[PDB]
């Protein structure tokens, strides 16, 4: 297996391990702040998921520090995720352009 | 099997502190929250906090005066509810409720009834009520457990080890100079009194006594 | 904070008839309301999780509607075993709180008290003291009254009544009314009486007892 | 063509079940969903619940006490909702819509009265309603049908098989013994009675039954 496709998985399995502790750990940072609706596990994975492709519905948002800053991690590991799986297509494609071109 | 354990009383001195236990058991999450709701007698429910025990972070109803502590125990799986400085505003029944960390309290426990008070803690003393020499009685009869000179509540009186539960009434305690007094009724049919017997049985789980007494005819 | 009030306090409904309890929230929580049930001396018990979805074991008269801000627990045809109080938790914003709570009573038909008198008992003779219980059980309306009389003078003194909350069993009430004398005091007189004027019958029913 | 074609009239006994129809004709999309609205005579109109026939899911109206199940038929293009243990409460009009996934209701059935009854189905019967033989006429006349002696309702009284609308009065029907009677008012032109025939046709759907009968003079 080439390094791009394996590397492609990891990133969907790391993602969902950030999901997953996201979720865990943003309602163990927002109960405890009044108004806050991101304290219940299964509509926390949602957010959580909504937050990594980056959609941002708006119907869940943090508002402690470090409900916001396991939002960062969040973001950040799935723009990285999905972008990673572009990279690994424009390496397929790259290579496959070079076996029609002969090189 | 019960799945959250609380003990049934404490008595607690003005300004002394108490510590509550609920014992978990069944399935056991490490999304688990364990809650605390007060209610004093006349009055709804009320939030007193939150723990997580898989990670020992507490939260505390901040509207009301925060006069408690939550620990947890992974252990021996039993939180703890420390509460310090306790006058009669604090007199309640504190439940304890585990929530999946999905919003709702599946499960209660049975509560500790906090008592703060000057007084001392008195065993209750039962006796039997079984009808005159001259009572006509029809086809039912009914028989009773008096309940007196004990302090604090409560007592938890049952009939036959819990086996009779229809037509039993138990009245509630009235307060006369530091000390309870409760009748308990059980109305069986006159043909199976007294050839089988009747007996009620009162706990007292602040003295840590729990009494029976046969109900016998008199002569 | 979040306020829940639950209006109004009590509900009066006959047997066998739909109850609705309301349920109104501050400000809008979706779905996210749950409904207890806590009758008397016992601890809440879970109804209806998330507004409208059941649990194992409620019976399925229990069911709940609405979503936003107002919200509905109804019990179709209601019993005995219904007798309790009913509260609200919401969970869509920390903290969780309660609604204050609504009782739930019924309108039995009427029915007259029935009456035992009980002489003191050997046990409680030796402590120097005696006391003659008197029971009025499962009785309808509610209102009642006492009176005892020792060897035919009404008794006022030391007279510590009781009533329990709506039966749970059969919708009546009760009633315990109890006279404590020293063993002096009791062994100076004979006659006790205990006699219950109610609703359901113009005359006094009475009990009594003589220590012959 | 008629969109949704729902039976005349259903008698259920207190506590038995009934099934109710709703053929559908015209244009079907996968994208169809079919309602049925409950409305009790006096009342407005009561969302029970729905049903996508291209996938046969069925949700219901959680405000009120669930007394129905919604069934799709796609091989014949026919929803049914079947209601259980019916009591008075449940007497009502219940028509059936059709909405194509975008919000309101296009096209509405005619409606199928189900009444709640103890009863037994009775047949109407249809008498001639003439002037008599001293009666001043004006340049118009009234003629008239009466219906009486049937259970349950309703009946669709027409005259001359739907042509003469103008002028046609019909009385709501009043409750005799557990018996239902009507009239039916027409007022044609003086002459065209009675070189015109004038009948008038009374259906009762609930027995199957429509009858007609014409309006002479008396001798
Ligand atoms: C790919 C991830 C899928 C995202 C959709 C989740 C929608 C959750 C929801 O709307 O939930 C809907 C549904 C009730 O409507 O919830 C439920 O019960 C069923 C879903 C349960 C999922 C939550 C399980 C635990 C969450 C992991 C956080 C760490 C736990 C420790
Ligand atoms: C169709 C989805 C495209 C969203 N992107 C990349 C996905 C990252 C999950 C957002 C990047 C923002 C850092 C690109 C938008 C560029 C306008
Ligand atoms: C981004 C690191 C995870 C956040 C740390 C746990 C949440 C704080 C709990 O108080």
């Amino acid at each position: 297996s080439a390094l791009h496709w394996r590397a492609a998985g990891a990133a969907t399995v790391l993602l969902v391990i950030v999901l997953l502790a996201g979720s865990y750990l943003a309602v163990l940072a927002e109960r405890g702040a009044p108004g806050a609706q991101l304290i219940t596990y299964p509509r926390a994975l949602w957010w959580s998921v909504e937050t990594a492709t980056t959609v941002g519905y708006g119907d869940l948002a943090p508002v402690t520090l470090w409900g916001r800053l396991v939002a960062v991690v969040v973001m950040v590991a799935g723009i990285t995720s999905f972008g990673l799986v572009t990279a690994a297509l424009a390496t397929w494609f790259v290579g496959r352009e070079q076996e029609r071109r002969g090189h | 099997q019960v799945q959250l354990q609380q003990p049934g009383a404490e008595l607690v001195k003005p300004g002394a502190s108490v510590k509550l236990s609920c014992k978990a058991s069944g399935y056991t999450f490490t999304s688990d929250w364990i809650h605390w709701v007060k209610q004093r007698p006349g009055h709804g429910l009320e939030w007193i906090g939150e723990i997580i025990p898989s990670y020992g972070r507490a939260n505390y109803n901040e509207k009301i005066q925060k006069k408690a502590t939550l620990t947890a125990d992974k252990s021996s799986s039993t939180a703890f509810m420390q509460l310090s400085s306790l006058t009669s505003e604090d007199s309640a029944v504190y439940y304890c409720a585990r929530e999946r960390g999905d919003g709702y309290f599946a499960v209660w426990g049975a509560g500790t009834t906090v008592t703060v008070s000057s007084a001392k803690t008195t065993p209750p003393s039962v006796y039997p009520l079984a009808p005159g020499s001259a009572a006509q009685t029809n086809s039912m009869v009914t028989l009773g457990c008096l309940v007196k000179g004990y302090f604090p509540e409560p007592v938890t009186v049952t009939w036959n080890s819990g086996s009779l539960s229809s037509g039993v009434h138990t009245f509630p305690a009235v307060l006369q100079s530091d000390l309870y007094t409760l009748s308990s009724s059980v109305t069986v049919p006159s043909s199976s009194w007294p050839s089988e017997t009747v007996t009620c049985n009162v706990a007292h789980p602040a003295s840590s006594t729990k009494v029976d007494k046969k109900i016998v005819p008199r002569d | 904070d979040i306020l829940l009030t639950q209006s109004p306090a009590i509900l009066s409904v006959s047997p066998g008839e739909r109850v609705s309890f309301s349920c109104r929230a501050s400000q809008s929580i979706g779905t996210d309301i749950h409904w207890y049930q806590q009758r008397t001396n016992g601890s809440p018990r879970l109804l209806i999780k998330y507004a409208s979805e059941s649990i194992s074991g409620i019976p399925s008269r229990f069911s709940g509607s609405g979503s936003g801000t107002d919200f509905t627990l109804s019990i179709n045809s209601v019993e005995s075993e219904d007798i309790a109080n009913y509260y609200c938790q919401q969970s869509n914003r920390w903290p969780f709180t309660f609604g204050s709570g609504t009782k739930l009573e019924i309108k039995r038909a009427d029915a007259a008290p029935t009456v035992s008198i009980f002489p003191p008992s050997s046990e409680q003779l030796t402590s120097g003291g005696a006391s003659v219980v008197c029971f009025l059980n499962n009785f309808y309306p509610k209102d009642i009254n006492v009176k005892w009389k020792i060897d035919g003078s009404e008794r006022q003194n030391g007279v510590l009544n009781s009533w329990t909350d709506q039966d749970s069993k059969d919708s009546t009430y009760s009633m315990s009314s109890t006279l404590t004398l020293t063993k002096d005091e009791y062994e100076r007189h004979n006659s006790y009486t205990c006699e219950a004027t109610h609703k359901t019958s113009t005359s006094p029913i009475v009990k009594s007892f003589n220590r012959n």
